RNA sequence: GACGUUUUCAUUAAUCAAGAACGAAAGUUAGGGGAUCGAAGAUGAUCAGAUACCGUCGUAGUCUUAACCAUAAACUAUGCCGACUAGGGAUCGGGUGGUGUUUUUUUAAUGACCCACUCGGCACCUUACGAGAAAUCAAAGUCUUUGGGUUCUGGGGGGAGUAUGG
RNA sequence: AUUCCAGCUCCAAUAGCGUAUAUUAAAGUUGUUGCAGUUAAAAAGCUCGUAGUUGAACUUUGGGCCCGGUUGGCCGGUCGGA
């Protein structure tokens, strides 16, 4: 079972990048994963990607430039206050002056500093670089 | 794989590789619109048939069902698509 | 991954992208609907309907050129089955296993093979009590799993 | 990278892989720097002006060492259809 | 790049097709399809020899750039090209190596057989086993030859040919050496022959 | 079970407290034969502990019938459903026929083949990218760059799987 | 006998230094963060199963009209500031 399609996402791109690819075929995929990857392309850790479609789940193809070292889901999807995101920074991020945990929230999906900017904090999704 | 999108591969490389593993899904088998030697009425049996066709004029069993695809009785005119 | 079997399997019916009648089949929807209504009043289970007269009359499926699926067809006709198609034939498997259970008493795999079928009938009875297509007063029982098919 | 007024930091400003777009460190004992001198009319060498390649360690270890350099000779203007873009 | 001086010509394709290197190797570990075209109907692979020509086109770009002809090194443990490297050497300026590769040759800077190369051209990269393995320590490019069971590991210039018959190895040696001497500069064309034979770099039977 | 299918349900699902089937060898009650050897045993051993390995008969048992038991180095010493990667010549269960080669249905029929291709089971060995302390492992991976889901165990050696209780 | 009794002599903290138990820390030896089960203690005999714990994919993008809170300064008309 693919209990989290978002988990049997980027683990696939771990098994592509650590094994040295430039793309992988992600199926299934959701708007969870679609907006997740739009956020990642907006940060530009990964590069250009395309959603191709069937009358089934759907596929995504990514064209990065290497800078995706590691991502991962932080399942279970913990619910975080404003001051407590910075706890989650120093546990599992490389340095202060880069690196993004991202969040799903009632303001959609954005990293924890846009949460600091647009002044909410919501449920965890993953850590991305 | 190096630099090509997978809308832009060598196309037919994965085309026979077990229908659903291809870049999208497309079924294996085919349709046939053929006519019996007893009526010359177009009797569309499926390629991978599971039903032994009694003729529409005769009572002749004009196919024998087998796995994979079925085994017709000879006398069926074929044509393309 | 199979339940109750410990094996891997792919029994394929895959569907390409396009929805409507694509290229060649020249009948209207009314023609194939009245064909399926002809098939439906023959008084057999929907497996036996499809396996014969999707294969002998050029019918693609009962959903693409037709529009209304088969258990929706029979309930608009008054010939909707009691327990639809698959719980009945799993009770038929239970019939076969339980009639071989007293041909010989110590067929020990038959004690193991009834449990899997009985468990899947429990799940199907529970799912058909979920969406309320089975009446939730009756319960499946081995004292009704050999007098209800044949 | 830069102090209170600028003034870039940490000598040995490194160089980068052009196959996996990874980095090449001064430890490394597989990274090769390739000097491809040009050609022209009369077709000899022009020795000194270079298409400098660099090949790091993971490509040379884990089959995929060769085809990853067919792409760079293709997409710079050095070789023609040695690298099937339509792979 | 690819000048008007030289590209694919059917008069050096006299030489390669006269060697019958449509007889490749017979089973392929799958890293080795940028240069095959098809196989003869019992399954022996046919080579895109114009791209094998482009291999020597960039192989001489690699060689003639160095302001040190002494820094050119060629290895040949396979017997066939063991003449050919000397046939290269006093022609080109490369220091020749043939025979047994001394274990710890690029290791042990104290011993006698320690070379300081800037460029190394190998001949048989299975028969030059510890010349493939132990050479990628001191960061050396590996100009190699690649039949269809030959290593995709540690190489970067996979020149497709055969190694069954004494003509193929010295043939592609000569086809590179002619234009290496013409990148250093004596003559021009490809339908034009060089002053000395392609027969020259081949293996005697003493 | 595999495989083929443009047949039917449209989420009916994964494991698993509690609960329930099965269960080697051995052992446990009531019977059938009672051929085979044979834990115990009854005999001969036979010389100091070259060492006591020898040999011969053997109730039950081994084989079954109406039932237990619920124990293994029950071990591939690796719980079960997910993801991908190697790289291969064969296997076996299925599906296909090359202006494809021969007995002969009549060049490729019954069958079987070289060259290809697919999913199922049993395996092997490579460089180990990843590990591990290490033997080794394509999973004993994708874990300090620590979070796909779920169940049962371990906390120095003993004392001890002992006492005690259920 | 650098390790014994002493003589020296020296080393620390300094009106302050020891000792006894108890807890905390280092102790990823309690581990949600954050362990470990092939051989080091630890995967059970293998299925069925309920409670619990999770559970496939889909629902309003791209761009125009301006408002310009903030900055780059060739402007420097204020000579640290719009």
């Amino acid at each position: 079972t693919r209990s989290s399609v978002l988990a049997d996402a980027l683990n696939a791109i771990n098994n592509a990048e650590k094994t040295g690819k430039r793309q992988v075929l992600i199926r299934p995929s959701s708007k969870v994963i679609i907006k997740f990857l739009q956020v990642m392309q907006k940060h530009g850790y990964i590069g250009e990607f395309v959603y191709i479609d069937d009358h089934r789940s759907g596929k995504i193809v990514v064209q990065l430039n290497g800078r995706l070292n590691k991502c991962g889901v932080i399942s279970p999807r913990f619910n975080v206050k404003i001051g407590d995101i910075e706890k989650w920074t120093a546990n599992l991020l490389p340095a202060r002056q880069f690196g993004y945990v991202i969040l799903t929230t009632s303001a959609g999906i954005m990293d924890h500093e846009e949460a600091r900017r647009k002044h909410v904090s919501g449920k965890i999704l993953g850590f991305v670089y | 794989v190096l630099v090509q999108d997978l809308l832009h591969p060598t196309a037919a490389s994965e085309a026979r590789k077990h229908k659903l593993k291809t870049l999208v899904q497309g079924p294996r088998s085919y349709f046939l619109d053929v006519k019996c030697p007893g009526c010359l009425n177009i009797t569309t049996v499926f390629s991978h048939a599971q039903t032994a066709v009694t003729c529409e004029s005769c009572s002749t069993i004009l196919c024998t069902p087998t796995g994979g695809k079925a085994k017709l009785s000879e006398g069926t005119s074929f044509r393309r698509k | 991954g199979r339940m109750h079997s410990a094996g891997k399997g792919i029994s394929s019916s895959a569907i390409p992208y396009s929805r409507n009648a694509p290229a060649w089949f020249k009948l209207s929807s009314e023609s194939v609907i009245e064909q399926i209504v002809k098939y439906a009043r023959k008084g057999l289970t929907p497996s036996q309907i499809g396996v014969l007269l999707r294969d002998a009359h050029g019918v693609t499926q009962a959903r693409v050129i037709t529009g209304n699926k088969i258990m929706r067809i029979l309930k608009s006709n008054g010939l909707a089955p009691e327990i639809p198609e698959d719980l009945y034939y799993l009770i038929k498997k239970a019939v076969s296993v339980r009639k071989h259970l007293e041909r010989n008493r110590k067929d020990k795999d038959a004690k193991f093979r009834l449990i899997l079928i009985e468990s899947r009938i429990h799940r199907l009875a529970r799912y058909y009590r979920t969406v309320a297509v089975l009446p939730p007063n009756w319960k499946y029982e081995s004292a009704t799993a050999s007098a209800l098919v044949n | 990278m830069e102090n209170d007024k600028g003034q870039l930091v940490e000598l040995y400003v490194p160089r980068k892989c052009s196959a996996t777009n990874r980095i090449i460190k001064a430890d490394d004992h597989a990274s090769v720097q390739i000097n491809v001198a040009k050609v022209d009319e009369e077709g000899r060498a022009i020795p000194g002006e270079y298409v400098t390649y660099a090949l790091s360690g993971y490509v040379r270890s884990r089959g995929e060492s060769d085809d990853s350099l067919n792409r760079l000779a293709q997409n710079d203007g050095l070789l023609k259809n040695v690298w099937s873009y339509s792979r | 790049s690819l000048p008007a001086t030289f590209d694919l010509t059917p008069e050096d394709a006299q030489l390669l097709l006269a060697a019958n290197t449509h007889l490749g190797a017979r089973n392929v570990q799958v890293h080795q399809e940028p240069y095959v075209f098809n196989a003869r109907p019992d399954g022996v692979h046919v080579i895109n020899v114009g791209k094998t020509w482009e291999k020597l086109v960039l192989a001489a770009r690699i060689i003639a750039a160095i302001p040190n002809p002494e820094d050119v090194v060629a290895i040949s443990s396979r017997t066939f090209g063991q003449r050919a490297v000397l046939k290269f050497a006093a022609h080109t300026g490369a220091t020749p190596i043939a025979g047994r590769f001394t274990p710890g040759s690029f290791t042990n800077y104290i011993t006698r057989s320690f070379k300081e190369p800037r460029l190394v051209i190998v001949t048989d990269p299975r028969s030059d086993a510890q010349a493939i393995k132990e050479a990628s320590y001191v960061n050396i490019p590996v100009i190699a030859l690649t039949d269809l069971d030959s290593p995709s590991e540690f190489v970067d210039v996979a020149i497709p040919c055969n190694n069954r018959g004494k003509h193929s190895i010295g043939l592609i040696w000569y086809l590179l050496a002619r234009e290496v001497l013409r990148l250093r500069g004596a003559l021009v064309d490809r339908t034009q022959p060089w002053s000395i034979m392609p027969d020259l770099y081949f293996y005697r039977f003493p």
